[PDB]
Parts: structure tokens; sequence; C-alpha cells
């Protein structure tokens, strides 16, 4: 298309080509307040409901210079968060790390947004006041003019919930007149009318303002808990005063009155500072109430998610924690639940119906006279403010603290998958306890034990060299047929040869099932037996979760990568190349399907939006890539590597592979850094955002390129201060040619360990450079030891890591006290039954556990091969084991010793008056 | 000109 | 030159005194049709030759394109140019942009009724030795067929073979009791959720739901075994 | 649009509803079987509330079913093109914006709605406002619209919706 | 074919008698208030909405506009979507329905939308 092109000829980085709103240039006056904004609401205000720190990686009033400034980079220099949080960080840090970077430009969308909408709604108001200006330059108790503090409303606004308070505000007083003003401007009128109108046209504007407070004053009376404004009075009874307004409409006094509190309720429910602030009373003192339907009750069971909240009783939203009110809405969806939030206490108790805030605020509008003439208004006012909390700002306010609810809830879903994203990409190459990498030797077998074992060598660039089959790996050497034993010798001959004549550093093996397990034990006694024969170096043997590697084997992509290759031996594959460096890998299974969604992440990650998930996740890809680094010819050079140019800060997918198609056209290697520029005719503001983070490795080259080659492209240190790193590297050696003197220092960095950097930043921020004390210190730390790798050393997973790995559980579905069904293996001696779970553990049931009555025989109750119901009690992650009983006083947990544990707010009283 | 102090330890 | 005006369909005049007037087709032919157009409450017929004719349709009625893009499917047309006719697919609620000349209009359903024989509404198939699925939606190139997941995978005509109905086997369901084949059940648990339908087709751990009502996936789902109750 | 007609249709009763009480049994199979099902000819119908008469059953040969023509007093809802009616909008897209019609769901594109309202897929509510962002129709709101297409799907009505008719609009 | 501009409806529905949302909201109402097998999804489906649009909601305010309009010399379509669209003005009243156009003058018709606005509860 042509937004391709123009994407790859426009000087700016993809992403703030791609961005909702275009990325525009600001004054310091929009910067200073953006600054301000984002840090009150991103950064200072607290979550409503409690959420864990998800920080992994209260921040001080301090931070909103810092976000000033990162404003400034990313508006009005176009630098993207990772640049700023790799070469501008003497800027931002202490208190923005990338993650928070992330969240400024996030946020950043929101204050544009914000503006926006706030700009053109002030035009609104302007065209508004310009119309009512006219009419009534050129008066009835009804005509409200919009005047200066209706302006100023608007301009204070905060949020788009304040500023939806203050539209809806404009829709009630002025709505009416919108088609009129349009067409008197030069459009065709939308027509329906709320009561409100019908009591417009019945003109009960001047009955309305007499109940005394107007909308406004009883906002300043609730803001500020007195009467503040003392309640005008009238001196006639409000029955008696309603007959001049009886009307066609209103046909009856008693009607009259009801029309007019329904104007007057509506009023106050839609007049912005009662709506601020009753929201900000709401959001502090709303209590949640949820029972269940007819559904619910038969459908919640002990095993339901919604088991620990089916029923709660006046819980603080406050005290609602993690993804809890995301389960709450989808057991709502599901039918399963109601849910009510109330800001009142519920119960049918005195004291507790006289402690309601409906008793407080009306107080803030009764007048303190006992003359029955005061009396029977201050009963007209009761039911005026009554009908406007509970028609309209009780269930509005619930709404919108349900969506908020509900939003914290999702976004803690969001941070919980990148958070367990940041963990897999986080982990290094495998490194052999070097520098023409590691082979290795994948293996990946199908569940089934028929099927046969499939091994695949990868050579440390990520070629493919070879890929063996071996139909009897599966079978155990103490099979009670012999034949099995016999047949599986030559397998096991045929992967020691394997290996004597490949020579791998590494096998992994797929964390596919326990039988993982035998083939560990195995593979490490091969290799075993060349080490004991000293015919080989001990080789690693690691087993490698294969759950990326089944996206991959399913994935388009490895099946037309390796065509002639059946399905599980390209699992082998991907288990070899994952341990050879897992960014890579993982950046294979992102393709333009979204693939990386079918990834498990979160339980919940598919109840969240979609895009929101999406940008939260590639953040993570961007993070990692950046601070590790892409090499562009390892990029043209294989294939496989070409995703992550995508990743690269500044170039995005579509500059990505444009990058890749010049050099293919070219068919030259990238051979220095200002290639980029002369063949690329890369621009200043992208080669800015990715030079520092695409990797030239000098060591490859060679030949007539001799010709050309700046050895700090082999570094992050950044081109633009190329020439800094030559004078500090000059300067180390005391020299009185730029080239040798930064050779003899990259082959011995010690030199560097004596150069003070303290002094040479305050020469740099003299010379106009700014403070340059951690660019300097990451410069020396980066020619120290060229581009070193700071991800996690890899490690072999541990028991934990093991145990979910091969039973595919966690411990919120595999708990003490869960129930489950089982089938028995066999008989102990009797000490117990011996029993196999569906995900593979090996369950065991003590005889004083097999029923209620004493059974000494257990083949009295229970037969091998035959399914029984069971519930745990003991978990042993080591051995694969669990305790299970299957008493019929356990199974229903007639003590409720097993039951997971309900919420503290759970209405027992209704559980039990349910029945 | 300027010289950049190798005085740290 | 070729001219496609299909029994059924409606033209337009483009030129001449009676230009701009709508009319049902009744006879076809070639490059002489003079054709009779049926305007609405109108008895008489008019006369027009193929060079005085436009194929053009009025805004919200179902169309059926012949040749473009999005070959073979249907939808309702909300806008016509000149030239881009846009319409919503019935499989999906997504735009469609073809060209006006080469559609047809009929007010049936797009049945997608089988064609040789080989395959039938509701027929197991066997895609690899390791899974199983039934057929569901006939499309031109591809083949929309539902594995025993759950989920509907797009394969080519040829790609898939016909597998024979497994009759003689039997399962396990909510109340843990024998349920076999060709039976009414109800799936009250599961991702389908208060469904009614008649199983066709079981395996290790699934059911091959069939029903007429549902529009989804053809009127088929697939559930577990143990998610159903006897209907 | 609702209309009243009072129609007819034929059900079978198997032998266990046989003897005096028959054709008192045999109005109660008819509640749960002509009640929100749809045509293309009688439109969308909601539901039977009596029955006014029982015909005379034919008891098929061979098995023990009979058939009873029942006419029962049922209100129906029929969409027609043309018409301006009242509806919720569900769902706001690039695409169109999708309301609903009492028991049936409705889908009017872009295309169809006037040039004034510009997207806004980006906040948090999906809207259309307009260049000076005053009519703002969003999802959970009263629309009006006009009916341009009705289309039947295994007893379902999905008609097609339009808004560049004037006084149409926001409620 | 079948299209409500010209008011044209199939011959088994053309002798059909229409319905107001406040007269079906009453009807769907007392049939609820007898049956609560229970009632479907999607009756309450229709519930809500001519809840939402029942403009007025007392049995005598719904046999009154009825009976005010057919003594003009409207058709018994007008019966229905003129109590159930409740317009202003009565060119909005003929934008809205296209068989009010030179049927009846503005006054006069503005008349009989002002006795239909004035009932609304």
């Amino acid at each position: 298309t042509d937004q391709d092109n123009e994407i790859r000829a426009t000087d700016l980085p993809e992403r703030f080509q791609l961005r909702s709103i275009p990325v525009k240039g600001a004054e310091d006056d929009e910067l200073e307040e953006e600054a301000d904004w984002i840090y009150r609401n991103a950064f200072a205000t607290p979550t409503i409901s409690l959420q864990e720190s998800c920080d992994y990686l209260r921040k001080g009033p301090s931070t909103i210079q810092k976000i000033k400034e990162a404003l400034g980079f990313m508006r009005n220099q176009h630098f993207e968060v990772p640049f700023i949080a790799f070469y501008r960080k003497e800027y931002v840090e202490p208190e923005l790390h990338i993650n928070d970077l992330w969240r400024v430009w996030q946020w950043d969308e929101k204050w544009t947004q914000l503006r926006i909408r706030k700009e053109n709604l002030t035009r609104l108001f302007e065209k508004m006041q310009a119309y009512q200006y006219e009419q009534i330059s050129a008066l009835a108790d009804g005509i409200r003019a919009l005047d200066t503090t209706d302006m100023e409303r608007l301009k204070d606004v905060q949020s788009m919930d304040e500023l939806k308070d203050v539209y809806n505000h404009f829709l009630l007083y002025y709505g009416r007149d919108i088609p009129k003003m349009q067409n008197a401007a030069k459009l065709k009128q939308a027509s329906r009318r709320d009561m409100y109108t019908i009591c417009q046209s019945a003109g009960l504007d001047g009955l309305a303002k007499k109940f005394g407070l107007t909308p406004e004053q009883f906002g300043e009376n609730l803001r500020d808990s007195y009467q503040r404004h003392e309640t005008e009075q009238f001196p006639a009874e409000p029955l008696e005063l309603a007959k001049d307004y009886v009307c066609s409409q209103f046909p009856t006094p008693e009607a009259v009155l009801e029309g007019a509190r329904y104007m007057v309720a509506l009023q106050i429910a839609r007049e912005p500072l009662v709506r601020q602030v009753l929201r900000q009373t709401f959001q502090e003192r709303a209590k949640l109430n949820i029972t269940p339907t007819k559904k619910g009750r038969k459908d919640v069971d002990e095993a339901h998610y919604a088991y620990s909240f089916k029923y709660l009783k006046n819980k603080p939203v406050k005290e609602l924690r993690d993804d809890q009110f995301l389960k709450i809405c989808l057991a709502e969806d599901e039918g399963l639940l109601t849910t009510d939030i109330s800001i009142d206490l519920k119960g049918v108790e005195g004291y507790g119906n006289d402690q309601t805030y409906f008793e407080e605020i009306k107080q803030f509008y009764y007048r303190d006279e006992f003359s029955h003439q005061v009396q029977e208004w201050n009963r007209q006012r009761t039911m005026a403010i009554e009908r406007a909390l509970q028609q309209f700002l009780y269930v509005q306010m619930a709404k919108e603290l349900k969506n908020k609810l509900l939003a914290e809830a999702k976004e803690y879903v969001i941070k919980a998958c990148s958070r367990k994203l940041y963990n897999w990409l986080r982990v290094a190459p495998y490194r052999p306890d070097q520098g023409k990498g590691i082979r290795v030797l994948g293996i990946a077998f199908s569940s089934a034990r028929d099927h046969p074992v499939f091994c695949a060598l990868v050579n440390g660039e990520g070629e493919v060299t070879d890929f063996l089959r071996l139909p009897h790996f599966t079978k155990r050497r103490t099979a009670w047929r012999e034949e099995e034993r016999e047949k599986k010798a030559q397998d096991i001959e045929t992967l020691k040869k394997f290996l004597l004549n490949k020579k791998p550093h590494v096998v992994t093996v797929a964390g596919e099932n326990r039988d993982a397990q035998m083939l560990i034990e195995d593979v490490k006694r091969i290799v075993h037996e060349l080490d004991q024969g000293q015919q080989l170096s001990s080789i690693g043997v690691e087993l490698v979760d294969n759950e990326l590697a089944i996206l991959y084997m399913n994935s388009k992509k490895s099946e037309a990568e390796f065509r002639d290759y059946p399905p599980v031996l390209r699992q082998a594959v991907s288990l070899a190349r994952r341990i050879q460096d897992p960014l890579i890998e993982f950046a294979q299974v992102c393709s333009s399907d979204e693939d990386i969604l079918c990834l498990k992440f979160h339980p919940l990650q598919e109840h969240v939006v979609k895009e929101e998930l999406l940008n939260a996740l590639y953040c993570e890809f961007i993070n990692r890539v950046n601070e590790v680094g892409v090499d562009v010819n390892r990029a043209i050079a294989h294939p496989y590597s070409q995703a992550l140019i995508q990743y690269v800060c500044g170039l995005g997918p579509r500059k990505g592979t444009h990058l890749l198609k010049i050099l293919k056209q070219n068919n030259t290697r990238l051979e220095s850094r200002t290639q980029l520029v002369t063949m690329c005719h890369m621009g200043p503001k992208v080669f800015m955002n990715c030079a520092g983070f695409l990797k030239i490795d000098t060591a490859s080259l060679g030949d007539s390129t001799d010709s050309y080659i700046e050895v700090l492209d082999g570094s992050r240190v950044h081109p633009e201060t190329y020439e800094w790193a030559r004078k500090m590297a000059v300067d180390a050696l005391e020299y009185d040619n730029p080239a040798g003197a930064l050779e003899e220092i990259l082959e011995n960095p010690e030199r560097l360990k004596d150069l003070d950097l303290d002094a040479f930043a305050e020469e740099l921020e003299r010379q106009g450079y700014g403070d340059k004390h951690i660019t300097l210190y990451d410069i020396r730390a980066e020619l120290s030891c060229r581009y070193k790798d700071l991800r996690t050393a890899y490690r072999s997973p541990n028991t934990e890591e093991i145990f979910n790995m091969l039973t595919k559980e966690t411990p919120e579905t595999f708990y003490i006290g869960k129930l489950i069904i089982c089938n028995v293996t066999g008989i102990a001696h009797a000490i117990g039954v011996k029993t196999r779970l569906d995900n593979g553990v090996t369950g065991f049931i003590p005889t004083k556990f097999l029923s209620d009555k004493v059974v000494k025989r257990p083949e009295e109750r229970v037969k091998v091969g035959m399914t029984v119901h069971c519930r745990i009690m003991k978990i042993d992650i080591e051995k694969f084991s669990a305790d299970l009983t299957c008493r019929t006083s356990d199974l229903m947990d007639r003590n409720n010793e097993w039951k997971l544990p309900k919420d503290t707010y759970y209405d027992f009283d209704a559980e039990a008056a349910d029945h | 000109v300027y010289r950049i102090p190798k005085k740290s330890q | 030159r070729e001219h496609n005006f299909q029994p059924g369909d409606n033209v337009e005049v483009c030129e001449g005194e009676l230009i701009n007037l709508q009319g049902k087709i009744l006879s076809v032919d070639g490059n002489k049709i003079t054709i009779m157009p049926k305007h609405e409450d109108l008895k008489d017929m008019l006369e027009f030759p193929a060079q005085e004719l436009r194929k053009y349709f009025k805004m919200g009625d179902h169309v059926k394109v012949i040749a473009g893009r999005f070959e073979g499917d249907t939808g309702l047309i909300v806008r016509v140019e000149e030239n881009f006719v846009i319409l919503f697919s019935d499989l999906t609620m997504h735009e469609l942009k073809v060209l006006p000349r080469d559609l047809q209009l009929c007010s049936e359903t797009a049945s997608g009724v089988d064609v040789g024989g080989q395959h039938e509404w509701g027929e197991l198939v066997q895609l690899d030795p390791q899974t199983v699925g039934v057929i569901v939606r006939l499309e031109r190139e591809t083949f929309q067929v539902l594995n025993m997941y759950g989920k509907v995978v797009t394969v080519r005509h040829q790609a898939v073979t016909r597998k024979k109905d497994n009759r003689f086997a039997v399962a396990l369901d909510s109340e843990q009791n024998n349920i076999h084949v060709k039976d009414i059940v109800k799936v009250i648990d599961g991702p389908h959720s208060g469904r009614e339908g008649e199983i066709r087709h079981l395996f290790r751990s699934f059911a091959f739901l069939h029903c007429k009502k549902l529009v989804e996936n053809g009127g088929m789902f697939v559930c577990k075994t143990r998610h159903l109750v006897l209907a | 649009m609702f209309y009243h007609i009072s129609l007819e249709h034929e059900i079978l009763l198997h032998p266990r509803y046989f003897g005096p009480n028959l054709l008192n049994t045999v109005k109660q199979k008819l509640f749960t079987e002509v009640e929100g099902t749809c045509t293309g000819k009688y439109g969308f119908v909601i539901a039977v509330t009596t029955i006014d008469n029982i015909g005379a059953g034919v008891i098929q040969p061979g098995r023990g079913f009979v058939l009873y023509p029942v006419k029962y007093k049922a209100i129906v809802f029929r969409p027609f093109k043309g018409e301006v009616v009242d509806a919720v909008v569900t769902q706001v897209n690039k695409v169109g914006l999708f309301t609903e019609i009492g028991p049936m769901s409705c889908f009017i594109s872009r295309h169809s709605i006037p040039s004034e309202m510009e997207f806004d897929p980006n906040s948090n509510p999906p809207c259309y406002k307009t260049m000076d962002e005053d009519i703002v129709i969003q999802q959970d709101d009263e629309i009006r619209l006009k009916i341009v297409g009705t289309r039947v799907d295994k007893n379902d009505i999905f008609a097609i919706g339009s808004l560049m008719d004037d006084y149409l609009g926001l409620v | 074919e079948e299209d409500a501009s010209q008011l044209i409806f199939p011959k088994e529905f053309e002798t059909a008698e229409t319905l107001l949302n406040s007269e079906v909201h009453m009807l769907l109402e007392h049939r609820k208030q007898q049956n609560e097998q229970e009632l479907s999804e999607v009756f309450m489906k229709t519930l809500n909405y001519t809840a939402r649009f029942s403009r007025f909601k007392n049995r005598e305010t719904i046999a009154s506009v009825r009976s005010l309009l057919l003594q003009k010399k409207l058709h018994k379509f007008e019966l229905a979507c003129l109590a159930n669209l409740c317009p202003e003005t009565a060119e909005e009243s003929k934008a809205l329905i296209p068989s009010l156009e030179g049927r009846f003058e503005d006054e006069e018709l503005q008349q009989i939308l002002d006795d239909i606005q004035t009932k609304r509860s």
C-alpha cells in the first residue's frame, strides 16, 4: 500500500507513525501541564483495588521534572522509549526505568486525546455561548445563560470522567437548542426528548428553582459538608403552590410536584460538582454485594473459579485483590452471579438504615424550622434528593466504578502476562561449563509411547545440520518383555554413535510429559558412558520447556521452512534453537497472524483487550531486543534471525524488512554503521534511534573491507559519542592514531579502570553537552567488555519448574485439598493403593484413607484399571506423587477441612438461607 | 587541549 | 465481447428519454437482447438493447458475485458507487468490495450444496493420522473443517479424505453413563453452554454435535463428552 | 413494526395424552412451539397467549401419533423496508454501527451514516463524534434508524439499517 | 417488494392490525404476569426494548391516543408509528412517514402530534 511506502520514506520511528494519534511537537507550557497531569494519573493516584507493585525492575514529586524531560525527548526529538532508556538515562533515571517510560508514552496518548476532545468541546461551548448571547441581546425563568464559570469548569477538567460530566451537564441545559444553534449558524434535528424537556415545556422552571438551593449551591454544601449556602425558604406550602403550574400534562397539584421534583432531581444528578463530589465519596465508601442466580447455586461448585466469592456482603471495593474483579464480571456474564455496588451498608437493622448516606446528605438541603410551612417543603426536598441519588447517581456511579475496578483487573492480567514473557526473554544463550557457538542436539517426542523419538542437530549458527529417527528409545529397560529391551539397545547404540560422530555440546529433551525424565536418565547415561571411556567430554543434558516448540511445529512457517521433515521432528529443532538463543526463538512465533497469543501467559489472558495485551507483550520484545542488540549480518546470512530486526528501536516491521531488502539488492554485508546512512539512505532521526542497537561483528569481516571498519561498531557505543569514545581511549594511554590507541585499550581494557570519568563529565557539561556521568560510565563499561550480554545466564529448571513443565499444572490448578479423578495402577504391600492421574502424577491412597470403615483388603473396594474419585491431601513435587484419600467423609468434606479459603466478606447467612 | 586525569584508584 | 445478464436480475437504462428506470429481467439473450424489464406497479414491458442497459441494484438486497477477488460469495449491499459496490458478507461482519457488472440478484440463502458426492453436510474426515474432524462449510477452493478440539481450520479441497463412521463406539458423559452415537443430547456445561443437538460422531474425548436452528459454524459444534447430558 | 394477527398451526400428539382430557392437553404443547420463532412471510413471532379452537385430528396409520390443527392468539413483529423505528446501539466499529431493534440485531455501515460522523476507536467508549464533538453516538444509546433491507437465517431475521435520512439520531 | 414506504405488505399480513409500543408493553407484561415452562430470553429482549420505548404506561392512555387518531384520515400504519416516534413538528412527521406528504395540512397534523406528546408519562 501507499502507506507502507510513506512509512518507509518518512524519517520517524515506525511505531511513532503507527500510533493512533500522531505525535506533534509541544510547547514548554503544554509539556509542563502534561508532565504534571501524567504524574497525577499514572504514578500518584493509587489503584482503587489492591494491586501488587508490578515494577519487577510511590515515586516522589521529583518524577514530574523527569517526565517533562522524557516527554521532551519523545514529542520534540521523536526518540522512542528504548533510545531514551539506554542513551538518555542520565535525564530520566533513577525515577523512570524502561517500563515507566512506556507507561509515560502510553499516557501521552491519553493526554493528547483528552486535550483534543477538551478543545473541540470548548469550541462547542463558545458557539453555544455566542448563540445564547444572540438570543438574549436581540426573560423567562427557564433561560440559563452560559457564563464564564461554565467555560472555566471545562478548562479545569482533569479526566475523561470529569469531561463526560461537563458534557452530560451541557446536554441537560442546552441539548434542546443544539439543532437550532447549528441551523442558525448557516442540518436536521436529533429529535427525542427525555422527561426533562416535558417539564420544561410545562414551564416548571419557576417551581424547581423555588426548592431553595440551586444545583450548584447544593454541590458546594455537599463538597463542604455544611449548609454553606442557606436554603431560600418559600412562604407557601408546596402542595398549594403547585396549583399555579397545573396544565394538560400535569392536571393535578400532586402530579405537578412529581414532575417538578423529577426536573430538580435530574438537575442535581447531572451537575458536574455534584457528580464529582459524589464520585469521590463513592470510590471511598462503595461496598460490593454479590448473590448467585438460580443457575449459580447449581453450577458454582467447589472446583468452579467463582467459589471464593459467589456470596459477598458489604465487601469494600478497596479490598478486592489483583484479577478478582475480572473473575466476578466473567461469572456475571456467564449468568452465574448478580453484582451490586452501593455506597450504603446493606442490612435490615434500624441503625443500619439510620447510618445510610442519604440520611447524611438530606440534612444539607433541609431547612431547620418546625413550621408546617417549612416541614411540608422538607418532605418534598427529601424526595427530590432521594430520586436524584437512587434513580440517577447510584446507578451511574456504580457503572463507572464497575468499569474502573474491571479496568484495573484487566490491566493486572496484562501486567502479569508481560511479567511472564519478560522472565522467558531474559534467558541468555547456554554457555558450556564458546566463540564458534554451541552445537545442540534437540530431542522431541510425542506423548504416545509407540511414536519414534526424533533428534535434530543444530550448529551454533542456527543451521539444521542433520536429523535422526529412534523407533524404540521410548521403551523402558525393565520391561517384562525381553523383545523391547533388545530392540531399544539398537537405538541406544545409534544415539551413542550419533553423539560420537557429531559431538554436540548440549542435548535438550522436550518437556512433553513425565517420560521426558526417563529420556534424560538414558541420555545422561549414554553421555556418562562417553565420559567414563573418556571418548568425549561431558555433554550437557537439559530439560527444555516445549510449549514454544509446540507453537512452532504448528505454525505455517515451520512446515514451509522444512517441507520434508515430519511435524514431530520439527519440534526437535525449535528445542535446539531455544537453548541457543531464546529471544531469537520467541521472535519466530510472533507472526502477522498474532500466533503469540497462543502462548499460555495467564489463565485469563483471553478476557483482556486484545490490542492492549499485544502492545504490552511487544514492549517486552522491544525491551529485550534493544538491550541485547541485533546483528544485521547474522540476519542477512541466516533468515532465522531476521525476525528481530522488526523489534529494533526505530525500525519496526516495515523499515526492518526494507533494511534487509536494500542490503539484499546490493548483495553486500553491512560493514559499518555509516553504511546505514550511505547505502540505505537512512535519515538522521531513524539512524539515531537504531544505530546503538544494531550490532556489526567486526571479527567476521576481512579482506578489502579493512579499508573502512570502525571498531566501535562492534559495541553499544552510540555513533554520536564516537568522538568521546576515541578521546577517552587515547587518554587512558596518555598518548601525546585514534584506531591504534583504541585497539590497544580494547585488547587491554584494565587501563580504563584508572581513568576518572567524573572529571571528564564536568568538561562535557562545560562544553554544553549537559550531564554525561551515566553515558561515560556506559562507554567505559562497554569498552571494558564489548556487547556483554546483560541477560540472566542460563540455568537448568528447578524441581518446581520441572513439575509445572511436565504436568502442565500450576499451584492454583493443582493444590492440596483439590478433588480429582484417578485410575488405579496397583496395590502396595496392604499399605495402600497406587493410582495415576490424567496429568501423570502417581497418586497413593493409604489403606486408612480408602473408606470410612476399616478395610483390610483394598481389593474389596477398588480394582486395577478402575477410575475412582479422590481428594489430594499432600503433594510431593520431587517424586511426582500425591497422597490421595477417597473416604466419603473426606470426599464430601463434611468438616470443611480441605475446601478453598472463602473471601473474608463471604455471606454465610445467605448461603444457609438459600438452601 | 584537554586530558582526563587517571586519579581514580 | 460478452454479456452476463442472468434470469432474475435487475437492469436499468443508462441513456435515452427513458433513462434511470430499474426493472426485473424476464427475457435473456446475447448481443441483441431487446429486454423486457418488469418495473414495480407496471404491467407493460419496455424494450432495450445490451448497449443501453446497466447492471444496477437498489440499496439493501442480496447479491451473488460470479467473477472477482471474492467470487462465489453472498451478502447484503449497503452502498453502490460507479464501480465499487460494498456489501456485508453473510459469513462475517466485514467489508467486501467488488464490481457490479459481474454481480447477480437472488433472494435465496447461500446453501452451499455438495458436488459429485464424495462428501456431504456433517461428514467425518481424516486430516492427520493423529487427529479427526467433520466438514461444516463447502467453499470455492477450500473447506471449513471442524476438528475434535472444537476449532475450524481452512484446508484445500484435495487435502482431506473421507473417514468411515464409527457407528459402534461408546463414551462417557456428565452423569458418567455409556453414551453412543446418533442420540439427541443437551450441552449444558462446556464452551457451548446451553445448547441442543444430536451426536453424529464420537472420539477418545470429544463429541461431534449437529443442529439445524444454529447458524454459527454451519450449525455444527464440538465439545468434550463429559460436558453432555441425555435429552 | 409490531402487528396483530391470530395464526394457525398443526402439532402432533402421542397416545399418552389420549382419554377424556385430550383437547385440554393439545393446547399446552403449542405455547413452546410458536413462541420466539421466525419466518420470511409473517416475520418474527413473539408469543401465544390463548388458543381459539382445535380442528379434527387425523390418526397416522401404523403408529400412534395424531395431528391437531390449532388456531391461536399471538402478537408478531415484522420490520419492513422503508420503516423508521427506534433501537439501542450495541457496538460501534470502523466498518459501521451495530444496533438492536428489540428481538432483532441490525447493522448500519459507515457508508450509510452521515459524513459528519467521524470515528472514535481509540477512546474507551467506542463513539462516532462530529468535527465539533457535538452529537456523540456510542454504545448503550437509544438511536432511531431506517430499515433498508431484511434477511432470514434459519428462523432468525437480521435486517440492515441506514442513518442518512433526516431526523434520525441522538436520543 | 414488501415496502412500508408505499404501505405494501403480504396479503395475509395486510389485513393485520398495528400495535403501539405501550400496547404490546401491556400485552407482554400481562403474559409475563400470567406465566412466570417459563418465558424465553427472546421474550425478555422484547420487554426491555418496548419498556424503554413505552412513552406512556396507563392502559387508558393507550386506547385514547389510538381512538383520537383513527378519527382522522390517516392509515393504520401511521396509527402506530406516530405513537412510537412522537415527532415534534409536522415536517418531521412527514419526513419520517412519507405517506403524510400532501395528505394533510401542517397545522392540523401538528394538532395530532400535540395530542400524543401531552399523554406521555
